[PDB]
């Protein structure tokens, strides 16, 4: 079970952020299994952003719902998250992780650091 | 709807320590899905405990947990020098899921 | 030729209660030994037959009816019961013979902000007869005026969602229910337990 994260490391203010997660070792097209995104700004606690399920149901953080969009492509095991109107304060390490009910997240990827400047 | 944790926990090698995570509201409902993560700098967060007291495979029996009231506790016995990490708790709420403030564990020696 | 209970109890998708799913079981050897490890096995009760003597009898017609309901609605799936599910979604006959199996499936069916894919019927003109299914989604008139599809006053959409969440206490959590109806009588039988000749 592996998950890898790729995308732009450097973004500028008012631009749009995009990150693409590649997973293997499992399929997302099963009951009770989804993929979500978490971010961690420096020196701070983990923050939940978005979650997508096997049936294409989509959930977002209650404060960032108006900025986040998540989609999936099951033909090549991709999950894509976009975040519009990037602010300088939105600098964090982003993580892609597998989502289940009894355990909220597991098999976390190494993460990708994105700087807004 | 904020999970509260102690900023820092200390202890000597070989003894047992407790890291708590207490709910501040009832939005958590049954609060029966509490997860604990071990985060080492430069590494992906690892799942140590889930569903309050269950362990994943590949996890030492030194890690266990339980509930009382609306507070969950992570117990680490046989404290080792390799246990220095930021520990996080996570649970569900009415419309989302939340992570705790994060506890920094320091091992003396 | 083992009997394919696997496709009934270990299915990846279950039907909503308003449109319960039935499939026929025949021409197989049915051991009831295998389906005792699906769960803690919260409910398992039989009518007219002992649960312990199933692997001793042979049946003529076996059907498996599956659906998803709330935990505190599981009590309505029995002969002589009344409430909501019993009357508008899934009715059993007073002389029912068979077994009712149910287990807690929160870990599969619940979602972070509510699973709205499971529907049940709230409004109907009359009660259902045993083993009837009402699929129609036509608008219900509760008043003396023809609302003509308009969900205004005294006019309702028949179906509602369960909205299942991980934070719910037991009774509001989703349960998967499978009802195995039997026909045990003098007719030629087809589904026998695992015995030698
Ligand atoms: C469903 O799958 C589990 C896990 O393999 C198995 O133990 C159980 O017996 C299966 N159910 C049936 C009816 O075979």
């Amino acid at each position: 079970i592996t998950l890898k994260e790729s995308g732009p490391t450097l973004v500028k203010p008012t631009q749009t952020l995009t990150l693409t997660c590649t997973f293997s070792g499992f399929s997302v097209t099963t009951s009770g299994v989804g993929v979500g995104w978490i971010r961690q700004p420096p020196g701070k606690a983990l923050e939940y952003l978005a979650l997508i399920y096997w049936d294409d149901d989509k959930r977002y953080s209650t404060s960032l719902k108006s900025r986040l969009t998540i989609t999936k492509d099951t033909s090549k095991n991709q999950v894509v998250l976009t975040m519009t109107n990037m602010d300088p304060v939105d600098t964090a390490t982003y993580y892609c992780a597998r989502h289940t009910i009894p355990s909220i997240f597991d098999y976390w990827g190494q993460g990708i650091l994105v700087t807004v400047s | 709807p904020v999970l509260t944790q102690p900023a820092s926990v200390s202890g000597s090698p070989g003894q047992s320590i407790t890291i708590s995570c207490t709910a501040t509201s009832s939005d958590v409902g049954n609060y029966n899905y509490v997860s604990w993560y071990q985060h080492h700098p430069g590494k992906a967060p690892k799942l140590m405990i889930y569903e309050v007291s269950n362990r994943p495979s590949g996890v030492s029996n030194r890690f266990s947990g339980s509930k009382s009231g609306n507070t969950a506790s992570l117990t680490i016995s046989g404290l080792q020098a390799e246990d220095e990490a930021d520990y996080y708790c996570s649970s569900y709420t009415s419309s989302s899921l939340l992570f705790g403030g994060g506890t920094k564990l320091t091992v003396l020696g | 030729n083992l009997c394919p209970f696997d496709e009934v109890f270990n299915a990846t998708r279950f039907a909503s209660v308003y449109a319960w799913n039935r499939k026929r079981i025949s021409n197989c050897v049915a051991d009831y030994s295998v389906l005792y490890n699906l769960a803690p096995f919260f409910t398992f009760k039989c009518y007219g037959v002992s649960p312990t003597k199933l692997n001793d009898l042979c049946f003529t017609n076996v059907y498996a009816d599956s659906f998803v309901i709330r935990g505190d609605e599981v009590r309505q799936i029995a002969p002589g019961q009344t409430g909501n599910i019993a009357d508008y979604n899934y009715k059993l006959p007073d002389d029912f013979t068979g077994c009712v199996i149910a287990w807690n499936s929160n870990k599969l069916d619940s979602k972070v902000s509510g699973n709205y894919n499971y529907l049940y019927r709230l409004f109907r003109k009359s009660n259902l007869k045993p083993f009837e299914r009402d699929i129609s989604t036509e608008i219900y008139q509760a008043g003396n005026k023809p609302c003509n599809g308009v969900a205004g006053f005294n006019c309702y959409f028949p179906l509602r969602s369960y909205s299942f969440r991980p934070t719910y206490g037991v009774g509001h959590q989703p349960y998967r229910v499978v009802v195995l109806s039997f026909e045990l009588l003098h007719a030629p039988a087809t589904v026998c337990g695992p015995k030698k000749s």
